[PDB]
DNA sequence: CATCCGTGAGTCG
C-alpha cells in the first residue's frame, strides 16, 4: 500500500468519480458532475473512497536506475498532500526523506492493473534482480531495534541462576506469557538469558531431533531452551514452522534469514513476516536508549600520543629529504605510509576504549548503518586528504570533528570534500550513459525457448584445494555458480552422481556438491546457448528475483543492463575500468600477454625490460 | 499456512501463479477475463449473448478484474495459449 | 457517534474492538486497560510446595522422571480458585507405575481444580511421590524470594492472576470526513478459570471505581 | 558582549578578544 | 525569500556569462577550492547542483579594488609585534609575504607566544616559521567564510559537505508570522540582518515623535524630520511576506544607525531564520526513520512554524477582431451564486475568501460568429433561449492556490493608464494564505540537517520531559553520526544551557575548565542570548563544564544531567523510556520546500501544439514525464500493455485519447491504442 | 586472437566483477554475460568468396553460416571468417534496425547510411516498437502470452 | 497479598495543585496517571473566541490607523486571552476605546456569564488620533479547532474567523513512588501534577476527566 | 603508436 493524497487522488480518477457521481444521482449529467469533482463537494469525497478499491498506482522516483524504480501499490486516501511510502521499498528507489518526490501513474486499461497487481506490485518484488538479495529488509532503525533486543546481556536482571544452599533455580518460567509478567513488574530482562518452556515455536533443526527424533514437531509440542525473552518474541514473527534462530540479529544475519524464507516460504508469506519485521523494529528501536551525546563521541586516550609519534617518524624522513638522500617521488609516497598507519592505529584506540554500549559504535557494529570510518572521523582523525590530482596528501588532518578543525585544517578539508561532489556528479552521469548504452546492446534478447538443448556450458571452480588439506570455498562461489542450471552430471570419484543435468543450482545443491568433494561443475550459460533470436530459457537458469527459472518473455538483457549499471555510483580500477571493458578499448595498463606456452627467460635491464619466452614444445 | 489475505494480496498469488505457465500468462489470462464481465453488464443492459456472467458471488462494488482473479483461484476457467 | 464493543472468539482466549474512540484516546486507552487485566484481579495460585525425597534442588526426585525444575513450571500452570483468602493447603500422593495429573489432586472445601487433565510428572515402578501445596489469593505476579517448613520447603513464583498474556494495537477508524478516529483492538488470553468476556467486564469495573475518585468533586460536562 | 556600536541586543561572546576591525 | 537571501544574492562572485565561460566549458579545476580564495572567496557556499564550483560568494572582509581583483585585510607585524594598522592586499601581494593565522596566541603588547608558529605560504604549501619572519597575520578567524556561512554556530564541526547544504539552506529559509532570534548565534546575526536593508534603520539621531503600524516619525534635534513608511505584507519575488513591524515605541530617544523597525526573519536588528524549538534525539515508532521529522501539534496550534504567502494573479482586456475584451460581472451561464463575492465591475471585492476554481476578474471575449451545431441549434429552438457571441474568458482560481483578497489593483486605459498598445482594463489580484506548517514541509538546521516533516502528533503523544513539559520536535539519532554534521549536537546543548541558565561554582576559586571563559558568560540567565564566532567560541570543555551548572526549574530541580541527556515519558503508553534521552533547543528554519505548491496531478490537460503529447508543469497544468530511463523500467518488468497505455492513449494518440475519455465515463472497456501523432510528424520531418 | 573466443568471453567477465567487487558490490555473473554475448556475435570477412560479403565487413554469425549454408549449396567459394570483438557502442550501432540506431547515437549519420543503403525496417524489436505504438516482443507482448 | 481500597488526597497552590493517589497496583501509577494527562490536555472543555471583527477591516492582513500593532499582530495577542463562558450558545463580547493610550483585555465588556482572568493583558498600543472599534465572539468547545472552519459556514465578509484553543489546561505531569521492599509491602504512590489557566480549578479539570473516562470504561462492564 | 575533425558528456523541477 501507498498514502495517496486525497487531493492527488480526485484529479488522477477524475473521469472514473464523475462516472460514479451520475450513477448515484448526485449529478444528472456528466457536465455537471465535472462541475461537482471541481467545486470539491463534500459528496465526492465518500465517492472516491469507493473509486480507487483495490485500483493499483504506479510509484515512481527519479533517476530509474532499475526496475524496482518504479513499483505498484494499493492506494490508500489520506488528509495532507504528501505521498505516504512504504519503509522497505525505499532501499530499491534509494529514496530518502530529505524532499525528494514521487511520480503516481494510474494504470487504465484491465490488462495495466493487471500488469500492475502482478508483475509490479510491490510485495511480489521483494528481492534483488542483480543478486537476489532481499532489497525489502530491515534497514536503518529497523535493525538496530531488533539487533537491541536479540542481543545477550551477561549480568542483566532476572537472568537464570543455578541453585545452590537454601535458594532454587532462579530464572527459570513456564512459558513466555510468564517472562512477559516478569519484565512487567521489573524482574525480568527482555536481554537477559533465561529459560523458558515454549509450546509453539519448532525448536532448532538439532535439537528437535534431540527431543523428538524427528517424530514431527507439534504446536503443543513442549520443550526447553536456553534464550533471552527478546529472542522469543522475534521467533513469533517468523512464525511457526521455522526453526527457532537462537543469535543476535546482525543485519546479515535477517538478510539470511528472509533469504531463506525466499527460497522455501511462499511469496505471500515473505511479505507478511516482513511487514511484522517492520513494526517490531520501529517499536523497539524507540525503546532501545540509542542516542547521540558529545559524551558518547569520545577521544581516544592516546590522541597526542599516537600523534607525536608518527610526527617524529614524518620529522625524520623531512630531514632525510633535506639532505637529499630521498627522491621527491619517494618522500611523498613515504609521508603517505606514515600516515596511513598512524589513522588505523587512532581507529584501534576507539574501537577498544569504546564500549559495546555506546550508541554510535551500537549502530556501527550492528550493521543498521554507518561505517567505523566515519566514527573515526568524527572521534579519532579525518585523516588524508585528496589532492585534485587524486593523489593522497602528505600533510594529514589530525583534528577530528569533536575537537574542532583549525582554521587551515577545514581550508584544506573543504577543498577535498567539494571535489569528491563534482566527481560524485559526474560518474552519476558517466553511469547512466554507460546503462543507455548496455540498454540498447541487449534488446534483442529475450527468453523466448524453454530450452536450447545444446550440452555444452562452461566450467565453474567451485572450491580451491588445500595444501594442508580439506576443501575451502572459491570467493566466486555465489555470483559465478549458485543460480546456474547444469548441463553436465555431476560426478564424485564413485559412479554415484550428485546432481543431475537440467537442475537449478540452489543452497543444498551446492553443499551436495561441496561435502562430495567435486570442485569443478559444469553449468548453461547464457553464452554458450545457441537459439535463433535471443536466449532460451533453461541456460539463463534462476531469475534472481523469482527465485525460480526465469519465465519465457522475459527481458533479461534490459534487466542485465539496469544491474550492472545501478549501483555505477559507487566506484573508484574504477567504473572508467567498467567502460573500458564494455567499449572493449585497448587498455591503458596494457599488459602483455604469452602468445605460445614455455620456459620463461627473465633479463631485466636497469633502463627497460625485456622479456623472452622459449617454446615448450620445440619451436621459436 | 500464513495470515489472512488482505485486500489486493487476495488471493494469495503463490496459489494463483501454480494454475498458469509464468507471471506473464496470469495477467492477459485474468484481464481478458475481466474484459468480459465488463462486457456482460454493459450488454446486459441491452443484448443477448453475453460473455458468461462471474462464475462466483460478486462483492458489493468488487472490480471486474477482483471478480476474474477470484474464479481463477477457483479453477472455474480455462487456459489456451 | 458513541463508541461500539465487538467480540470474535477462541475457547480460552479472544479479540475485543472499541470503535469509533476520539482522536488520542486509543492510546489513552490502550495501555492502562492492559496493566489492569494482568495486575488488577484477584485468583489463587500456588505460594509454595515441599517435596518428601528432597533435601536439595539437583537431585531429581527418586522415581520420578522430570526434574526438580521441570515439575515447579507445570504446578504454576496450574489454575485453582479459592474461597477464602486465608491460606489452605492440598495434598497430592501417588505411587507406582502411571502418570499424575491434576485429577489426582486432594482439594479443600471450596477450593476447585479447573484442569484435571494437566500432566504433572511421569512416576515409574517403586516411585513415591508426596507434595504439600500451599495455596494463596492475590493479584498478578509475585516472585520467588518473597516467599521464602524449613525441611524441604520451596518459594514458588506466585501467577495469582487470571489473565495470561494481553495485547493491543490503535488503528484509525474513517468517522465522517474525518480519518482521525482511534480504533482500538485487544487480545486478551485467560486461564481456564475465566472467560475472557467476563475478565474484560471485571477489568472494566476495576477501572471504573478509579476515575470515580476524580468525577465526585462536580460532575461537570461530558457528551455521549 | 559582542558588536556594543549599533544599539543591539547584548549577545555575550565565548571568544579571543576580536578588536582587528568590524565588518 | 529572506533578508539574508537578498544579501547574499548580491554578493555572488559567478564565473558564468557573455565574456565568461559555459556551463560545457568548465574544467574541474575551475571548480574546486583554490588557495588564493582564502579571505575574499568562500570555499564553503556554493551550490550543489551541476552549476557547483562556478558560483560562489565573496568573504567577509574582502573588498574590490579599482583593478578589479580581490583584496582581503590583514593586519601588520613590525617585528613580531602586532599591529592595529591594517593593509589590504591582492592575491599575489599576498604570495610574495608570509601570513600568520589568526588563533595564534599574542601578547598583551603585541608579540607572539611561540617561535615558530603556523603559516600560510605560496602555492597552497605551509610550514612552521620563526617569529622573526612573520609580516602580517590574519585579522579574524573567521575571515575564509562567507556572510552566511558566517551564521552557522560550531562550523569547525560540521563536514564540508552537510556544512555546504547549511549555508545554502540558510537562503532557502522562509518568513514566519513573527520571528524569534536563535537563543544560538555567531554574532553574524546582528550586522547581516542591518546589512541587508530589509529592516528600518534610523538616519540621524532623535526622539520617536509619532509610532503607527503605518509609518514611524522622528524628531531629530536640528528640527528636521524624517518619516519612515513601513512596508506591510508585500508580495517578494518569490512570494513570502515582506512585512516591516517597528520597534520602538513612542516618545523613545533613539540613535543614528539604530534599528527602529525590523522586518521578515528579523527580531530586534538580528537574522531570525527560524524558531528556538525543543530537541530530542531518539528513534520514535519510525515516524524520523530516513531523516523524517516528527512535530508537536503546538506548532500548528500556536502558529509556531506558520508562514505567509501572496500570489499575484492578473488578467488584461485587449482589442481583438470579432470587438474588444469586456471585463464585467456578466458571465454566460453563470449563477448568482458563483458571482455572489464580485462587485458590479466584475472584480473580486476585497477581503473576499477565494477556493481553486471560482472566479477572480469577470472577463468576457466575444467569440468567432461560426455556425454553431445543428444539434446545438435544435436545443436552443426548444428552451427558445437565444445564444450570446461571449465566451467566457474569467480569470480562474489556479488549481492549489486559495487565499484571502488583500488587495486590488486595476489599470483603465480609460483613466490614461499608459498601457501597451491594445489592452483596455487590466486587473491584478493579489491573494494571501496563512499556512501552517504540514506533512512534508522541508524544515532543515544551519548544518544540512534537513528532512521533511512526517508527523504532526497531538501534543500529548509527544515525549515529555519530568515536569510534563512535551518536545516541539524529534529528530532521528541514525541521521546523525553518518553525516559528520555534530555541530547540531553542541548546538543542541549549547541551547539547553541557554534555555535554562546557568552559574558557574565561583567558591573555591574560578574552575579551571572555565579559565578561558569571558568574565560575562559564569553567570546566565534563562532564555539568554550568545554567540559562538566561527574557528572561536564555545570549546566542548565549556559545554560539558556547562552541562553541570544548568539552572534548575520553577520546581526547582535540574532536568538534564552533565550527559546534555534527560529521561523521557512516552506520551501514548505512558511509561518511561529506558534510557536518557539527549534533549535541548535546535534552531529549525522553515525552508520554501511546502507541499502545498510541490503537490501535483492531471487527468486530462493541455496539449503540445506540435507533437501532441501533454505539456510540462504545473503552471501549465502539464502530466509527468515517462522517459527512456521509465520505459526501461516497464520492459524489464515484462509490462508491454502498461507501457504501451502510457505512450499512446494516454499521450499523443489524438483520436485514443479522446475515446479513451468516453469509455471510462461510459463504463466501458479501454480501447486499441492507435499511432502516436509524435511518429507521424517524424516520418514528415525525414520527408 | 590468442586464445579464442570462449577465453575472452570470461575474460571480460572476471575483470568486469573484480571491479564490482572491490567496491562492495555483487552482481550475478549472468548478466554481465547477456552483454558479452552481444558484443561477440559477429564475425570479420576475410575472403569474399561467391558471396556478395564486402570483405572487412562484420556480419553476424546467423548470416554468415546460413549464407554459406546458401552458397555452400549452391556450389560457390564460401567467404573465410575471422572472430571479431565488439564495444557496446559500435555494436548497438551494427543494429539491423535503422530505427534503433538513429535513437542511439549518431542520427544524422545514421540516416545518411540507411537512406543510401535503401535499407527496410522489420520492425520487431523492442526501441523499433516503443516507438511506433506496437506492444513490444517481449513478456506480456509475445504471441504465446498475448 | 493485601487489599485496601485507594485514596485521592490533595496538596494545593493557586495555580496548579498536585494530586496523591494510593495505594495502586505494582507498575500501575505510570500509565494510570497519563490516562489522566492524555485526558486533560485534549478533552477538556472551555470557552475562546472564535470570530471577531474590526471597524474599517475587512481582513487579517491590515493596518488600523493610529494603531502600532496590524491587525495580524492584534489577533495574535488575542489568543493569549484567557475566557471562560457559560452560554452554551455563542456570544459577543465588544471593546471600544480612543485617543492615547494602551488598550488592555479589561477594556472588554463582557456579557452575562462571561468572565475574562486576566485584564492586564496587552493588546494594542493606540496611539494619537487612534480609534479601535472591535467586536469578539466566544463560543464553548475542547481541544482545538482551526480558524478556517469558520468562513465556509456563510460568514459575511467582515468577520475575521480566529483559531480556538479550548482547552483550560496548562501543564500536566506526575511522579510514582514505588515501595519495592522483599515483603507484601509492594505497591505504588501515584503523585499527579495539574497547572491550570486560571479559568478553571486544578480540581474542576481532573473532575470532567474523571466524568469523560468514566463514562468510557463503563462500556467495558455492559453485557453483550 | 601519435595528430585533426566531429560527437558525445544523469534525471526531474
Ligand atoms: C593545499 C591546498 C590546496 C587547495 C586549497 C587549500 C590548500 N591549502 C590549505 O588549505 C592549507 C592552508 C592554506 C590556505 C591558503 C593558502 C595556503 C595555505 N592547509 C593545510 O595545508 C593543512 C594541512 C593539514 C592540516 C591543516 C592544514
Ligand atoms: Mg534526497
Ligand atoms: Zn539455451
Amino acid at each position: 500500500q501507498c498514502g495517496l493524497p486525497k487531493l492527488m487522488a480526485l484529479e488522477l480518477f477524475k473521469p472514473f468519480v464523475m462516472k460514479r457521481l451520475v450513477d448515484l444521482n448526485h449529478a444528472q449529467n456528466i457536465k455537471s458532475a465535472k462541475r461537482m469533482v471541481e467545486r470539491q463537494r463534500p459528496q465526492v469525497w465518500d465517492v472516491l473512497e469507493e473509486v480507487i478499491a483495490e485500483h493499483p498506482v504506479l510509484l515512481n522516483r527519479a533517476p530509474t536506475l532499475h526496475r524496482l524504480g518504479i513499483q505498484a501499490f494499493e492506494p490508500m486516501l489520506v488528509e495532507g498532500k504528501a505521498i505516504q511510502l512504504h519503509p522497505l521499498v525505499c532501499e530499491a528507489f534509494n529514496a530518502d526523506f530529505d524532499g525528494d518526490q514521487m511520480a503516481v501513474h494510474l494504470p487504465l486499461s484491465a490488462e495495466a492493473q493487471a500488469e500492475a497487481r502482478i508483475l509490479m506490485l510491490s510485495s511480489n518484488n521483494i528481492l534483488s534482480p542483480a543478486s537476489g538479495r532481499p532489497l525489502a529488509m530491515p534497514r536503518l532503525d529497523m535493525v538496530t531495534g531488533l539487533y537491541y533486543l536479540t542481543t545477550e546481556v551477561p549480568g542483566d536482571t532476572g537472568e537464570y541462576q543455578p541453585a545452590s544452599g537454601d535458594h532454587p533455580e532462579t530464572g527459570v518460567y513456564s512459558s513466555p506469557a510468564e517472562a512477559i509478567m516478569a519484565a512487567d513488574r521489573g524482574v525480568l530482562s527482555v536481554r537477559a538469558k533465561i529459560k523458558v518452556r515454549l509450546t509453539q515455536l519448532r525448536p532448532p533443526v538439532e535439537i528437535e531431533a534431540e527431543l523428538f527424533g524427528h517424530s514431527g514437531w507439534q504446536p503443543g509440542d513442549a520443550w526447553m531452551a536456553e534464550t533471552t525473552l527478546g529472542r522469543v518474541m522475534f521467533n513469533e514473527l517468523l512464525p511457526l514452522g521455522y526453526p527457532f534462530v537462537n543469535k543476535q540479529m546482525h543485519k546479515k544475519v535477517q538478510a539470511a534469514i528472509i533469504n531463506d524464507l525466499a527460497e522455501r516460504y511462499p511469496m505471500i508469506v515473505v511479505a507478511q513476516t516482513v511487514d511484522k519485521l517492520k513494526d517490531a523494529g520501529f517499536y523497539w528501536a524507540t525503546r532501545s536508549g540509542v542516542t547521540v551525546s558529545m559524551a558518547d563521541v569520545l577521544v581516544p586516550p592516546r590522541k597526542k600520543e599516537i600523534l607525536d609519534h608518527y610526527e617524529e617518524r614524518a620529522d625524520k624522513v623531512e630531514k632525510q629529504f633535506q639532505r637529499g638522500a630521498l627522491n621527491h617521488d619517494e618522500r611523498n609516497e613515504a609521508l603517505v605510509e606514515i600516515w596511513k598507519e598512524a589513522t588505523d592505529e587512532v581507529g584501534q584506540a576507539l574501537r577498544e576504549h569504546y564500549p559495546d554500549d555506546n550508541p554510535i559504535i551500537t549502530i556501527v557494529d550492528s550493521g543498521a548503518t554507518g561505517n567505523f570510518t566515519q566514527t573515526r572521523t568524527l572521534a579519532g582523525m579525518k585523516g588524508l586528504v585528496t589532492n585534485p590530482k587524486g593523489e593522497f596528501i602528505p600533510r594529514p588532518v589530525k583534528s577530528s570533528f569533536r575537537e574542532g578543525l583549525t582554521v587551515l585544517e577545514y581550508f584544506i578539508n573543504t577543498h577535498g570534500a567539494r571535489k569528491g561532489l563534482a566527481d560524485t556528479a559526474l560518474r552519476t552521469a558517466d553511469s547512466g550513459y554507460l546503462t543507455r548504452r548496455l540498454v540498447d546492446v541487449s534488446q534483442d534478447v529475450i527468453v523466448r525457448e524453454h530450452d536450447c538443448q545444446t550440452e555444452r556450458g562452461i566450467v565453474v571452480e567451485l572450491a580451491e584445494r588445500a595444501p594442508d588439506g580439506t576443501l575451502i570455498r572459491d570467493p566466486y562461489i555465489e555470483t559465478s555458480a549458485y543460480a546456474r542450471t547444469l548441463g553436465t552430471d555431476a560426478v564424485d570419484e564413485a559412479g554415484n552422481v550428485i546432481v543431475e543435468r537440467g537442475q537449478d543450482l540452489g543452497d543444498p545443491e551446492i553443499d551436495a556438491l561441496l561435502a562430495a568433494g567435486i570442485t569443478q561443475v559444469k553449468v548453461r550459460s547464457v553464452l554458450t546457448c545457441a537459439t535463433s533470436t535471443g536466449v532460451c530459457a533453461t541456460c539463463y537458469g534462476r531469475s534472481m528475483a523469482t527465485g525460480k527459472l526465469v519465465d519465457i518473455g522475459e527481458a533479461v538483457g534490459i534487466v542485465a543492463a539496469q544491474s550492472i549499471g545501478e549501483p555505477g555510483t559507487q566506484l573508484t580500477g574504477g567504473l572508467p575500468r567498467v567502460q573500458e571493458l564494455f567499449e572493449a578499448r585497448v587498455p591503458r595498463g596494457k599488459a602483455p600477454i604469452a602468445d605460445v606456452t614455455g620456459r620463461v627467460r627473465l633479463e631485466d635491464g636497469e633502463r627497460f625490460y625485456k622479456i623472452t619466452i622459449v617454446p615448450d614444445d620445440g619451436g621459436e | 499456512g500464513y495470515d489472512t489475505p488482505l485486500g489486493i494480496t487476495n488471493p494469495p498469488i503463490d496459489e494463483l501463479l501454480d494454475r498458469v505457465s509464468s507471471k506473464y500468462a496470469l495477467v492477459i489470462y485474468a484481464a481478458k477475463r475481466a474484459r468480459q464481465i465488463n462486457d456482460y453488464y454493459n450488454q446486459l443492459g441491452e443484448g443477448i449473448l453475453e460473455y458468461v456472467g462471474p462464475l462466483v458471488e460478486p462483492g458489493l462494488q468488487e472490480k471486474p478484474l477482483s471478480i476474474a482473479l477470484r474464479e481463477i483461484h477457483a479453477d472455474l476457467l480455462e487456459h489456451t495459449e | 457517534r458513541p463508541t461500539l464493543s465487538e467480540d470474535v472468539l477462541t475457547d480460552n482466549r479472544s479479540q475485543f474492538v472499541i470503535e469509533p474512540l476520539e482522536p488520542g484516546f486509543g492510546y489513552t486507552l490502550g495501555n492502562s486497560l492492559r496493566r489492569t487485566l494482568l495486575s488488577s484481579i484477584p485468583g489463587a495460585a500456588v505460594t509454595s510446595i515441599r517435596i518428601d525425597g528432597v533435601l536439595h534442588e539437583f537431585t531429581t526426585v527418586p522415581g520420578v522422571k522430570e526434574d526438580v525444575t521441570e515439575i515447579i513450571l507445570n504446578l504454576k500452570s496450574l489454575v485453582v480458585s479459592s474461597e477464602e483468602d486465608e491460606p489452605v493447603t492440598m495434598y497430592l500422593r501417588k505411587q507406582g507405575p502411571g502418570e499424575v495429573t491434576a485429577g489426582d489432586i486432594v482439594p479443600p472445601a471450596g477450593v476447585t481444580v479447573h484442569n484435571p487433565g494437566m500432566h504433572i510428572a511421569t512416576l515409574n515402578d517403586k516411585g513415591k511421590l508426596e507434595v504439600e501445596l500451599v495455596v494463596e489469593r492475590g493479584r498478578g505476579y509475585v516472585p520467588a524470594v518473597q516467599n521464602r517448613a524449613e525441611i524441604g520447603r520451596i518459594p514458588v513464583d506466585s501467577i495469582y492472576s487470571p489473565v495470561l498474556k494481553v495485547t493491543y494495537k490503535v488503528d484509525a477508524t474513517r468517522v465522517e470526513q474525518r480519518t482521525d478516529f482511534d480504533k482500538l483492538i485487544l487480545d486478551v488470553e485467560t486461564k481456564n478459570s475465566i472467560s475472557p468476556r467476563d475478565a474484560l467486564a471485571s477489568a472494566g469495573k476495576t477501572l471504573v471505581e478509579l476515575f470515580g475518585l476524580a468525577r465526585e468533586l462536580n460532575v461537570e460536562a461530558e457528551g455521549i | 558582549s559582542n558588536n556594543s556600536v549599533p544599539g543591539a541586543p547584548n549577545r555575550v561572546s565565548f571568544a579571543k578578544l576580536r578588536e582587528p576591525l568590524e565588518v | 525569500n529572506n533578508p539574508l537571501s537578498g544579501l547574499t544574492h548580491k554578493r555572488r562572485l559567478s564565473a558564468l556569462g557573455p565574456g565568461g565561460l559555459s556551463r560545457e566549458r568548465a574544467g574541474l579545476e575551475v571548480r574546486d577550492v583554490h588557495p588564493s580564495h582564502y579571505g575574499r572567496m568562500c570555499p564553503i557556499e556554493t551550490p550543489e547542483g551541476p552549476n557547483i564550483g562556478l558560483i560562489g560568494s565573496l568573504s567577509v572582509y574582502a573588498r574590490v579594488n579599482p583593478f578589479g581583483f580581490i583584496e582581503t585585510p590583514y593586519r601588520k607585524v613590525v617585528d613580531g609585534v602586532v599591529s592595529d594598522e591594517i593593509v589590504y592586499l591582492t592575491a599575489d601581494e599576498e604570495d610574495r609575504h608570509v601570513v600568520a593565522q589568526a588563533n595564534s596566541p599574542i601578547d598583551a603588547d603585541g608579540r607572539f607566544v611561540e617561535p615558530r608558529v603556523l603559516v600560510r605560504r605560496k602555492a597552497g604549501e605551509v610550514e612552521y616559521v620563526p617569529s622573526s619572519e612573520v609580516d602580517y597575520m590574519d585579522v579574524s578567524p573567521r575571515q575564509m567564510v562567507s556572510v552566511a556561512t558566517a551564521m552557522i554556530p560550531f562550523l569547525e564541526h560540521d563536514d564540508a559537505n552537510r556544512a555546504l547544504m547549511g549555508a545554502n539552506m540558510q537562503r532557502q529559509a522562509v518568513p514566519l508570522v513573527r520571528s524569534e532570534a536563535p537563543l544560538v548565534g555567531t554574532g553574524m546575526e546582528l550586522r547581516a540582518a542591518i546589512d541587508a536593508g530589509d529592516v528600518v534603520v534610523a538616519e540621524e539621531s532623535g526622539v520617536i515623535e509619532e509610532v503607527s503600524a503605518d509609518y514611524i516619525t522622528v524628531m531629530h534635534d536640528n528640527g528636521t524630520r524624517r518619516t519612515y513608511r513601513m512596508r506591510k505584507f508585500a508580495r517578494s519575488n518569490h512570494g513570502t511576506c515582506a512585512n516591516q513591524c517597528p520597534i520602538v515605541d513612542a516618545g523613545d530617544r533613539v540613535e543614528a544607525g539604530q534599528v527602529i523597525a525590523d522586518g521578515p526573519c528579523t527580531d530586534d536588528g538580528e537574522m531570525a531564520l527560524g524558531k528556538n524549538l525543543l530537541v530530542a534525539i531518539m528513534p520514535w515508532e519510525g515516524h524520523n526513520y530516513e531523516d523524517a521529522i516528527i512535530l508537536s501539534n503546538r506548532l500548528v496550534e500556536e502558529d509556531v512554524l506558520t508562514s505567509i504567502h501572496i500570489e499575484e494573479h492578473e488578467i488584461d482586456a485587449r482589442d481583438t477582431k470579432l470587438g474588444a475584451e469586456e471585463i464585467t460581472r456578466d458571465i454566460p451561464n453563470i449563477s448568482d451564486e458563483v458571482l455572489a463575492d464580485l462587485d458590479e465591475r466584475g472584480i473580486v471585492r476585497i477581503g473576499a475568501e477565494v477556493r481553486d476554481g471560482d472566479i477572480l476578474v469577470g472577463k468576457v471575449t466575444p467569440k468567432g460568429e461560426t455556425e454553431l451545431t445543428p444539434e446545438e441549434r435544435l436545443l436552443r429552438a426548444i428552451f427558445g433561449e437565444k445564444a450570446r457571441e461571449v465566451r467566457d474568458t474569467s480569470l480562474k482560481v489556479p488549481h492549489g492556490e486559495s487565499g484571502k483578497v488583500i488587495g486590488i489593483r486595476v489599470f483603465s486605459r480609460e483613466d490614461e493608464d499608459e498601457l501597451p498598445a491594445g489592452v483596455n482594463e487590466l486587473v491584478r489580484v493579489y491573494v494571501a494564505q496563512k499556512r501552517k506548517i504540514s506533512d512534508g514541509d522541508k524544515l532543515a538546521g544551519r548544518h544540512g540537517n534537513k528532512g521533511v516533516i512526517g508527523k504532526i502528533l497531538p501534543v500529548e503523544d509527544m515525549p515529555f520531559l519530568a515536569d510534563g513539559t512535551p518536545v516541539d520536535i524529534i529528530l532521528n539519532t541514525h541521521g546523525v553520526p553518518r553525516r559528520m554534521n555534530i555541530g547540531q549536537i553542541l548546538e543542541t546543548h549549547l541551547g539547553w544551557c541557554a534555555h535554562s541558565g546557568w552559574k558557574v561554582d565561583a567558591a573555591k576559586g574560578v574552575p579551571d575548565w572555565a579559565a578561558r571563559l569571558p568574565d560575562e558568560l559564569l553567570e546566565a540567565q534563562p532564555n539568554a542570548i550568545v554567540s559562538t564566532p566561527v574557528f572561536d567560541g564555545a570549546q566542548e570543555a565549556e559545554l560539558q563544564g556547562l552541562l553541570s551548572c544548568t539552572l534548575p526549574n520553577r520546581d526547582g530541580d535540574v532536568l538534564v544531567d552533565a550527559d546534555g541527556k534527560a529521561m523521557l515519558f512516552d506520551g501514548r503508553s505512558g511509561e518511561p523510556f529506558p534510557y536518557p534521552v539527549t534533549v535541548g533547543y535546535m534552531y529549525i528554519m522553515k525552508l520554501h520546500h511546502l507541499v502545498d505548491d510541490k503537490i501535483h496531478a492531471r487527468s486530462t490537460g493541455p496539449y503540445s501544439m506540435i507533437t501532441q503529447q501533454p505539456l510540462g508543469g504545473k503552471a501549465q497544468f502539464g502530466g509527468q514525464r515517462f522517459g527512456e530511463m521509465e520505459c526501461w523500467a516497464m520492459q524489464a518488468y515484462g509490462a508491454a500493455y502498461t507501457l504501451q497505455e502510457l505512450l499512446t492513449i494516454k499521450s499523443d494518440d489524438t483520436v485514443g485519447r479522446v475515446k479513451v475519455y468516453e469509455a471510462i465515463v461510459k463504463g466501458e472497456n479501454i480501447p486499441e491504442p492507435g499511432i502516436p501523432e509524435s511518429f507521424k510528424v517524424l516520418l514528415k520531418e525525414l520527408q | 586472437r590468442v586464445q579464442g573466443p570462449r577465453e575472452v568471453q570470461i575474460h571480460l567477465v572476471r575483470e568486469v566483477q573484480e571491479v564490482y567487487r572491490a567496491q562492495g558490490v555483487s552482481i550475478h555473473d549472468k548478466h554481465i554475460e547477456v552483454i558479452v554475448r552481444q558484443m561477440l556475435r559477429r564475425v570479420t570477412i576475410i575472403d569474399s568468396g561467391s558471396t556478395e560479403f564486402l570483405p572487412g565487413s562484420l556480419i553476424d554469425r546467423a548470416e554468415f553460416e546460413a549464407e554459406n549454408r546458401r552458397v555452400v549449396a549452391e556450389g560457390g567459394e564460401p567467404a573465410a571468417g575471422r572472430p571479431v570483438l565488439m564495444g557496446i557502442t559500435k555494436a548497438s550501432l551494427a543494429t539491423d534496425s535503422w530505427l534503433s540506431a538513429a535513437s542511439f547515437q549518431e542520427t544524422t549519420r545514421v540516416l545518411t547510411d540507411a537512406a543510401i543503403n535503401c535499407r527496410s525496417d522489420k520492425l520487431n524489436g523492442l526501441k523499433e516498437n516503443v516507438i511506433i505504438g506496437k506492444l513490444i516482443p517481449a513478456g506480456t507482448g509475445i504471441n504465446r502470452y498475448r
